[PDB]
């Protein structure tokens, strides 16, 4: 394929690889879910823009739109996780251990 | 010596140990995030470089 | 789709934006959508178990469209033995 | 029962049986074929409807 | 069969519907007439089996399996009334739906004309059976008797069900008169090595097979008379009634997948044996005695001879009968001194007199006294393992006296010697109790006037 | 909740899974999951507690994570074949992609961590919805892109989800965790077939959802999370541990019951398709299952465990909550067997 | 994974005796490491040299039952002159169940071992022999 | 045809019978649901509202009515299916040469 998927496929795999290993704070780990949301974007516009996908390219808007209502649902989480316990830490999050 | 002991030892008995064995390590989890996403990580890996499911 | 409630009604929620052959805006054409018409036109009806080796010649061009492959592959094919040509002196290319 | 009661109703449920048996083993050989060979109504796995495609003239001539 | 499917399930509505003093009196007469017109089944032909319709059929194999089972309703019915007594109305009508819904599924699997029918009814059993064991026993020892019971049938049954779709893709029916005519021999492969175990396990489980037996001796030892009745009396008769179909279509292979199977027997019916000597419970004692009587009916099945197969018919209707009169003599003792134990009440023939008669009779069936149909079956299957070869006769006549010795020490342990001085409360025997016992001895003996209805389709 | 907010949601999770279920278009199905996974997580948030909010951000997570994955599957999907429609994928690595994506969304092992968590800490009736309306979308989505799917990668999570959902509802004593594990089992069964016969994740999927439905209504009915709790029922309520005690032997697969016929039906495809050793090896797990069923019928039924003395005061009042269609669901999660024949329906 | 099982699977039984070793003592340790990672991820190491420890301990486990299984397999059959022998992978399996008795030092797990991947390894002999299908492909 | 639970072409077949034994059965499946909501709701099983028992009795039935119409009907399909594509594809499905049993050899295995 062409060049520039080369790399937009290495970031979407680069911040995969940072959403499934965390460390201490929920919101890097949201930082890395938008990460994937923007290469996604990318490579998508490319792809539609590139092979003149006409009524395509209203797409990559939708995927937008919508990946920001999810994040502002992931925050929104993070708030209230950082309400209970004074930090965004996910090692709070172990109550259903059992 | 067989119907008390080896004949239950076996069969029954040795088949009952191994699940109640199976069943701590499956359900002795700290309930982390930080790890079930790390096995994930594992499991994606190897599904393509061992099995290649991707193929 | 799973309950094809679309055909039942006849109205199209979003079968329009499918294909790139489809109808568009100003008549403004995808760059395959001659690879993209023969594939689906040789395709239609016959099943994708039939169509998979039926259509594979409508298919491979489709996708040598698509992404080029092929012809990126001839390129560097004919540039790379311009360089060691370039490299010995045995070809100068024309104005 | 007199007896040839119960032996040609015996008949009865063995043609049945037997008839079922042989399409038992049809459907199995029917189906074998339908999916290796994608020629018949099962194992139809959908492909573009080529209503779709738009024959219209372009805005450019090559397509 | 519907005119005997259709008057059980009424036996439901009758139990419920019934004045609450008058359950017992109205289950008992009336699955008492079920049991009379059971015997229209008697209706044989030389040649042809009786087949009523594309889902039933019955021939001389099921049919005294069939009037057993409908004979065995009103026996246990009247064997659970006492120890139920204090039981509120509901669940006493809970107990008797139960033991129809037991009856229903057991003679629609002796009459199933297809084996994957046969073998859901041949699982349903399992429900009712584990519902009246785990519910209504009295130890802490039925919630394990349960899982043993239900464990070790799926265990072999799964497979068995695995194996019988396997053969309807391939044959392309499994009913029983088709396979009769479409049937092909068994070639040598590993992979019908595996096919003829997955055939078979199933049914050694539920015969039980010496080492696979270690359910039998819980589940007696736990479940109430009437879990005890139908276990030993019937049940247990699934597993042989399952072969005896289910060898038809292993040929030739049985010729030496049976060896490792006979063998078992073989020595497990000394060992089983000698183990009754040694029995402390009288309850598990009787179980351990069916053990070592079911390990010749495997024999006779594996043998597959016209000689063996009426041996081995007659063996599980007499064992069926002798059985249950014995866990009904048993539980009679433990309706009075509550306990299992069989040194703890002795001399009980100086207490009750007619009731050792029955310990005698129930006794000299047990050891095959001639011409008992006990005997007559146990003969069957020794001339015809004599025959399959010579030095059988040794094990099966020291598992003969072996059987002469446990059979006569239960009767002298608990009958004779000096009553317990401090045992005060053996009350006479009620008429129940000994209508009970004469409804199993009589039919059993009077079997004797008359063996060829018990003799099986060989006869 | 305010009541009308309350169905207007419910309507929104709804809506989001029929958008999955009509769609011929990949943006369109993924709409559908992002708005049913923004309607679901306020109904496990409306208890207000750390536990529930724990539940919801794991929930969250894994689902997020899924929909980039399924995201990124049509995208691949896009730029090797130029299009868009529901349908088998054109590339080996966005099917694999997307295979993942519906495994983690469905729960399924090695991706299950999250749903004995996740049901554990929210309220039953929304437990009811997580394991059975939830699972309805990406099995509607599984069942149209088989024909592409990795047959080992899929059989492969079908196995390990029976073994694990056998193996670690051995060691619960929470009612929410042992649906869960049960839910997992479950899952294995459906997937396992999907490669031969799809008809047979249908009807497995619809007496699954059946007899789920059955167990929480009558969890409901009576307030009871813990196998403790449960144990009282018998003091209480009498004929509600009678219909649990059906519903459990049916899903534990036994005959005659309604919970027999998927087990049966998948392991007649499987045979007719020469799987022998992975039908036979399926049924044996799953008497890990039936193992646990019956641990339950003997705390609820089978036995009267002790009570309280305070129980008595409750003899005194009716069963108030709605057990809305719970005496239609038990007759069907029970007595369906004779009607077998009838799954030709769901061609 | 299907490269290593084609080479084993190729070379004929009892016969190539290292080359069968070789290829179950990295089909072994490949599971190994397999085991490692997932109990390294969810049973998290005190330290970096406990984890690498742990590692160590279950790969080379692994790769100790995998290459004796190859070795007693093949010397069986070739000794015996019986390729085709279901025996053959019978007795390696049981092998393999007495080195997990032994790095787990337990007689009792030995002896269950020794049954249970003795049993399956004679099933996997069998399996080969007859053409049983795992994983089958769809075709009805 | 599509998303149509019964088809047009469905009306050329037999409807069931009112009194199918299916159809019974689905009838008592409905008596037997509105005797445990009685039970459930602690209310006199046998009598207690037989207006609601009866819509539970015609519910079932009227469900179950169309349900088996669908069912033979997708049977029917079925077999179309197979005979259909047994005529079109003659040579793969042809006339087996039946020998009788006096020509066939079938090894004896004797039992002794
Ligand atoms: C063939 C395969 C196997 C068989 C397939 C069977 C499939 C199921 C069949 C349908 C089962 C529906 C339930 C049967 C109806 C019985 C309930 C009843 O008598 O309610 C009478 C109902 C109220 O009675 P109730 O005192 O509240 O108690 C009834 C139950 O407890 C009410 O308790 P509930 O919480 O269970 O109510 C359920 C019902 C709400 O209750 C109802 O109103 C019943 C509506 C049934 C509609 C009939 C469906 C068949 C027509 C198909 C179109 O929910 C619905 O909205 C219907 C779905 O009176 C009506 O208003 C009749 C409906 C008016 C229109
Ligand atoms: C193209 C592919 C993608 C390219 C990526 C290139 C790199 C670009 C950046 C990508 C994002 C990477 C995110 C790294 C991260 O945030 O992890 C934090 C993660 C945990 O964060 P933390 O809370 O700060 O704790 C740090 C330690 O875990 C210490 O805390 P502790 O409490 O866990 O201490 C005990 C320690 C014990 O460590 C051990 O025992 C390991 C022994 C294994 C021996 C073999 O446990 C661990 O270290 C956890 C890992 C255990 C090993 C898991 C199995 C491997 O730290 C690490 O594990 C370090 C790993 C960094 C290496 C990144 C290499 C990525 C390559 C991906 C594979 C691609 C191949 C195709
Ligand atoms: C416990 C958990 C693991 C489950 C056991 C592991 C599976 C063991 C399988 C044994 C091998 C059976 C087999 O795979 O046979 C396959 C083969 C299919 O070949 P086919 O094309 O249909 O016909 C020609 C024959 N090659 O030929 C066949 O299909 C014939 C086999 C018929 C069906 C066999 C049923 C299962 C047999 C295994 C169980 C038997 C032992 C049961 C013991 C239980 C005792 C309690
Ligand atoms: C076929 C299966 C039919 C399943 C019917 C299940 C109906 C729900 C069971 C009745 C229980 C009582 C009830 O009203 O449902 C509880 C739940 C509302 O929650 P609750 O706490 O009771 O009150 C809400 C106030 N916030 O109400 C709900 O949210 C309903 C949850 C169940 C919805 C999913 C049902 C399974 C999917 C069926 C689709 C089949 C395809
Ligand atoms: C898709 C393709 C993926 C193929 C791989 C499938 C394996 C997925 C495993 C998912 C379940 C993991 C949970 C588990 O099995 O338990 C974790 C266990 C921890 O315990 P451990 O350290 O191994 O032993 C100490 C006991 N005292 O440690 C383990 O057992 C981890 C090894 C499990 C895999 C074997
Ligand atoms: C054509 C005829 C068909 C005959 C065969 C029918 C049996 C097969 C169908 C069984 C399916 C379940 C039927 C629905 C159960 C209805 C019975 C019930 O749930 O209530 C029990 C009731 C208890 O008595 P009651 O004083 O009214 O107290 C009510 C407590 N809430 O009991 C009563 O006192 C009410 C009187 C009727 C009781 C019927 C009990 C049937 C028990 C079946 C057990 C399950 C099958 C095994
Ligand atoms: C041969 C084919 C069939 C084989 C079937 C084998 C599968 C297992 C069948 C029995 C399962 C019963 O399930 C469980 O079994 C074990 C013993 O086995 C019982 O446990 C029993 O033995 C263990 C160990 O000696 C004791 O700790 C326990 O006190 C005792 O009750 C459990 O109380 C029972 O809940
Ligand atoms: C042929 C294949 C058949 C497959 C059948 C699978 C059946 C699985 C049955 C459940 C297995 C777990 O069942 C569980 O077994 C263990 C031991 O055996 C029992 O545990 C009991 O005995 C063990 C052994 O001494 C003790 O360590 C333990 O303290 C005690 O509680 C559990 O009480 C029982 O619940
Ligand atoms: C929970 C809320 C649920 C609300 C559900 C509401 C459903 C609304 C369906 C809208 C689509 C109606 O049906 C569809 O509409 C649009 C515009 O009307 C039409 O589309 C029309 O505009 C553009 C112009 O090029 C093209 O799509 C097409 O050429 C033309 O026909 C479609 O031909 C028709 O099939
Ligand atoms: C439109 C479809 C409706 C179908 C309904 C068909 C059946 C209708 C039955 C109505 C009569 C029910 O009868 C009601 O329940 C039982 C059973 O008779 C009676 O009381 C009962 O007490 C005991 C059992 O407990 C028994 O003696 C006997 O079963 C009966 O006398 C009640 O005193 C009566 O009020
Ligand atoms: C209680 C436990 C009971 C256990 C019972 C064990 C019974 C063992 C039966 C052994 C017979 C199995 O079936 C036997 O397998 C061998 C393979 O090894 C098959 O052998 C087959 O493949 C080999 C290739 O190696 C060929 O040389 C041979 O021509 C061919 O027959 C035979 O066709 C069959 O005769
Ligand atoms: C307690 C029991 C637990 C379950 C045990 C289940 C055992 C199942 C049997 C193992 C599966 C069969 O094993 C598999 O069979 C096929 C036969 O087509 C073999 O097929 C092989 O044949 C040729 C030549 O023979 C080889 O060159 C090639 O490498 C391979 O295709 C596989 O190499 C083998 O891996
Ligand atoms: N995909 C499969 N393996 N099975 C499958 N659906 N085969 C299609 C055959 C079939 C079977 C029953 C009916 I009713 C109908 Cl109409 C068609």
């Amino acid at each position: 394929m062409s060049m520039v998927y080369m790399n937009i496929m290495m970031a979407f795999t680069v911040s995969l690889v940072g959403l499934l290993m965390y460390r201490s704070h929920l919101m890097s780990s949201l930082l890395c879910l938008e990460g994937m949301m923007l290469s996604l974007f990318v490579m998508a516009a490319l792809t539609i823009l590139n092979s003149h996908f006409t009524l395509a390219s209203m797409m990559p808007i939708i995927l937008l739109v919508f990946a920001a209502c999810e994040a502002a649902l992931g925050l929104s989480l993070l708030v209230m996780v950082s309400n209970t316990y004074g930090t965004d830490y996910v090692q709070n999050l172990n109550l259903l251990q059992c | 010596l067989l119907d008390l002991i080896w004949l239950e030892a076996i069969l029954p008995k040795t088949i009952s140990l191994a699940q109640m064995k199976a069943s701590t390590l499956v359900t002795n989890q700290k309930g982390l995030i930080k790890l079930y996403f790390l096995s994930f990580l594992i499991t994606i890996l190897i599904s393509m470089i061992l099995f290649n499911f991707h193929e | 789709p799973f309950f094809d409630v679309q055909k039942r009604l006849g109205v199209d929620l979003d079968r329009w934006m499918t294909i790139q052959s489809a109808e568009q805006p100003h008549k403004i054409p995808s760059r395959c959508h001659a690879f993209e018409k023969e594939w689906i036109e040789c395709a239609h009806g016959i099943g994708s178990i039939r169509a998979e080796k039926e259509c594979k010649i409508e298919f491979e061009d489709f996708r040598e469209c698509l992404l080029r492959q092929k012809t990126m592959k001839r390129l560097h094919a004919i540039r790379r033995q311009r360089e060691k040509l370039i490299k010995e002196g045995k070809y100068t290319p024309p104005p | 029962d007199g007896p040839e009661k119960n032996y040609e109703r015996t008949m009865a449920i063995l043609q049945i049986e037997a008839e079922k048996a042989e399409l038992r083993l049809k459907e199995l050989e029917v189906r074998r074929l339908m999916r290796a060979r994608g020629d018949g109504p099962w194992f139809h796995y959908p492909t573009i409807d080529k209503e779709l495609i738009d024959h219209s003239p372009k805005a450019t001539p090559d397509n | 069969m519907l005119k005997y499917i259709i008057p059980t399930i009424m036996l439901m509505p009758l139990t419920w519907l019934s004045k609450n003093n008058m359950i017992w009196v109205n289950s008992t007469a009336h699955s008492l007439l079920i049991s009379f017109t059971s015997l229209l089944l008697m209706n044989q032909f030389g040649d042809n089996s009786l087949n009523f319709s594309l889902l039933f059929f019955s021939d001389s194999l099921s049919t005294p399996l069939l009037i057993l089972t409908m004979w065995l309703l009103p026996l246990m019915l009247m064997a659970s009334q006492h120890h139920l007594s204090k039981e509120n109305l509901t669940r006493k009508k809970l107990f008797i739906t139960m033991l129809i819904s037991l009856q229903l599924f057991l003679i629609m699997t002796f009459t199933a004309m297809e084996l994957i029918l046969f073998y859901i009814l041949f699982e349903a059993t399992l429900v009712p059976t584990l519902i009246i064991i785990t519910r209504w026993g009295n130890q802490t020892e039925r919630l394990n008797a349960g899982l043993y019971f239900l464990f070790y049938t799926l265990a072999g049954s799964l497979p068995l069900l695995v194996a019988l779709i396997y053969i309807q893709n391939t044959v392309g029916s499994l009913n029983f008169l088709m396979l009769q005519y479409w049937v092909q021999p068994v070639h040598n492969s590993w992979s019908n090595v595996f096919m003829w175990l997955a055939c078979m396990m199933a049914f050694m489980v539920k015969m039980p097979l010496y080492g696979l037996h270690l359910w039998l001796p819980k589940a007696h030892v736990e479940a109430p008379i009437a879990g005890s009745m139908v276990l030993a009396a019937v049940l247990l008769k699934l597993g042989g009634y399952g072969m005896l179909r289910i060898t038809l279509i292993l040929n030739p292979m049985t010729d030496f997948m049976a060896y490792p199977f006979i063998m078992l027997s073989l020595w497990g019916m000394i060992m089983t044996s000698s183990i009754c000597l040694r029995q402390t419970d009288l309850k598990s004692l009787i179980a351990y005695s069916s053990v070592s009587h079911m390990a010749l009916v495997i024999v006779a099945i594996l043998i597959q001879t016209p000689w063996s197969y009426m041996g081995a018919t007659a063996l599980m209707i007499a064992h069926g009968l002798t059985s249950s009169m014995l866990f009904c003599l048993a539980n009679s003792n433990y309706e009075r001194i509550h306990s299992r134990t069989m040194i703890l009440a002795r001399g009980l023939q100086t207490l009750l007199p007619l009731m050792a008669t029955w310990w005698l009779l129930a006794s000299l069936t047990n050891l095959a006294l001639p011409p008992t149909i006990n005997l007559i079956g146990e003969l069957f299957v020794v001339m015809s393992t004599f025959s399959w070869s010579n030095i059988t006769i040794i094990l099966m006549g020291v598992n003969m006296v072996i059987t002469a010795l446990y059979s006569l020490y239960m009767l002298i342990m608990t009958q004779r010697g000096k009553y317990t001085y401090h045992i005060n409360n053996i009350s006479p025997s009620f008429t129940r109790e000994n209508a009970l016992m004469s409804l199993h001895i009589l039919p059993l003996l009077l079997l004797t006037l008359n063996p060829k209805i018990i003799l099986g389709p060989l006869y | 909740m305010n009541p009308i907010i309350f169905i207007i949601i419910l309507l929104t999770i709804m809506l989001g899974t029929i958008i999955v279920m009509i769609s011929s278009h990949w943006l369109l199905v993924w709409i559908g999951f992002e708005m049913n996974m923004l309607a679901i997580i306020p109904i496990m948030m409306k208890n207000h507690n750390p536990r529930a909010t724990e539940a919801s951000t794991k929930y969250f997570l894994t689902q997020s994570t899924a929909s980039m994955l399924l995201m990124m599957a049509v995208i691949i999907n896009l730029m090797f074949s130029g299009q868009w429609t529901v349908m088998k994928l054109f590339n080996p690595m966005a099917s694999m992609l997307m295979t993942m994506a519906l495994a983690m969304k469905l729960g399924m092992a090695p991706f299950h961590f999250w749903v004995p968590e996740v049901t554990q800490g929210i309220p039953l009736s929304s437990g009811l919805i997580l394991l059975t309306w939830q699972k309805l979308a990406p099995m509607s989505v599984l069942y149209q892109i088989f024909p592409s799917i990795n047959l080992n990668l899929i059989l492969t999570l079908s196995v390990l989800s029976i073994l694990i959902g056998g193996w670690g509802g051995l060691n619960q004593t929470q009612l929410r965790k042992i649906m869960a594990y049960s839910s997992i089992a479950h899952m294995g069964w459906m997937t396992a077939v999907l490669p031969y016969n799809p008809t047979m994740t249908l009807l497995n999927l619809i007496i699954y959802i059946i007899m789920t439905s059955t167990m929480f209504t009558m969890f409901m009915a009576n307030s009871t999370t813990t196998t403790l709790s449960l144990s009282h029922t018998w003091n209480k309520t009498p004929i509600m541990t009678v219909l649990i005690l059906a519903t459990l032997l049916s899903m534990g697969g036994l005959p005659p019951l309604s919970g027999f016929m998927p087990k049966w039906m998948i392991i007649q495809e499987m045979t007719k398709n020469n799987s022998i050793i992975l039908p036979t090896f399926m049924a044996i797990t799953a008497l890990l299952n039936l193992y646990f069923y019956m641990r339950l019928t003997y705390s609820t039924t089978l036995t009267m465990f002790p009570s309280t003395n305070n129980m008595k005061m409750k003899w005194q009042f009716p069963l108030m909550k709605k057990m809305t269609f719970l005496p239609t669901m038990v007759v069907l999660s029970t007595m369906m067997l004779p009607l077998t024949p009838m799954l030709s329906v769901l061609e | 994974a299907k490269t290593v099982l084609r080479q084993y699977w190729d070379i004929p039984e009892g016969t190539e005796c290292h080359r069968k070793t070789y290829a179950t003592t990295s089909i072994g340790g490949a599971a190994g490491l397999v085991v490692s990672a997932y109990s390294v991820a969810l049973k998290t190491p005190t330290s970096f040299l406990e984890g690498v420890a742990r590692t160590g301990r279950y790969t080379f486990t692994a790769a100790a039952i995998g290459a004796i299984f190859g070795l007693t397999s093949c010397i069986s059959a070739q000794v015996r002159e019986k390729p085709d022998d279901p025996l053959n992978y019978l007795i390696g399996g049981c092998a393999g169940g007495l080195i997990l008795g032994a790095r787990t030092r337990s007689y009792g797990i030995g002896a269950a071992a020794c049954a249970y991947m003795g049993l399956t390894a004679a099933l996997v002999k069998m399996g080969q022999l007859e053409g049983w299908q795992v994983f089958a492909e769809p075709k009805v | 045809a599509t998303f149509q639970f019964l088809p047009d072409e469905a009306r050329s077949l037999p409807p069931p019978k009112l009194t199918d034994p299916r159809l019974a059965f689905v009838g008592f499946l409905g008596y037997c649901s509105g005797l445990i909501d009685n039970a459930i709701r602690r209310r006199p099983v046998l009598l207690a509202g037989l207006h609601r028992q009866l819509l539970y009795i015609t519910s079932f039935v009227f469900v179950g009515y169309y349900l088996l119409k669908r069912q033979d009907y997708m049977y029917a399909v079925r077999d179309h299916d197979m005979f259909s594509y047994i005529k079109s594809h003659p040579e793969d499905f042809p006339e087996k040469d039946k020998k009788t049993y006096g020509e066939v050899f079938e090894e004896f295995h004797p039992v002794r």
